[PDB]
């Protein structure tokens, strides 16, 4: 029991190491900047016509 | 992941056991040997 | 005793996390193709020939 539970947090460790992070590394900045624009153009619509 | 619990448990889990035995009965027979009954 | 054990415990994170991280992230998706071809087969060969 204890050993394969440490086997699952090694196992789950490798995983968020290597597919996670390499992935990560370029498509966060393109996330951040869709939620960045998107929150200005909810701001823009907020505000009255005139 | 199915892959991935099956390649630690067999490619290096038994080597690191390997080694990880090695030094505990080095220990062991080392600890033991002095102790006076 | 206690020094060395985690000595151990650091080389295995390290071996774990160069050598076989950087293999890994190709090779899984080969052998995942290669499962899902060979149960594909074995699930057409339990089925009748007609």
């Amino acid at each position: 029991y204890i050993i394969l539970t440490f086997v699952l947090l090694l196992n789950m460790l490798i995983a968020l190491m290597g597919e996670t992070v390499g992935q990560v590394s370029k498509e966060s900045k393109h996330i951040w900047k869709l939620q960045w624009a998107t929150t200005i153009l909810d701001i823009e619509r907020s505000f009255p016509v005139f | 992941y199915s892959i991935m619990i099956q390649k630690i448990l067999f490619k290096d889990l038994f080597r690191f056991l390997l080694v990880y035995l090695l030094f505990m009965i080095g220990y062991a027979s080392a600890l033991v040997s002095l102790l006076n009954p």
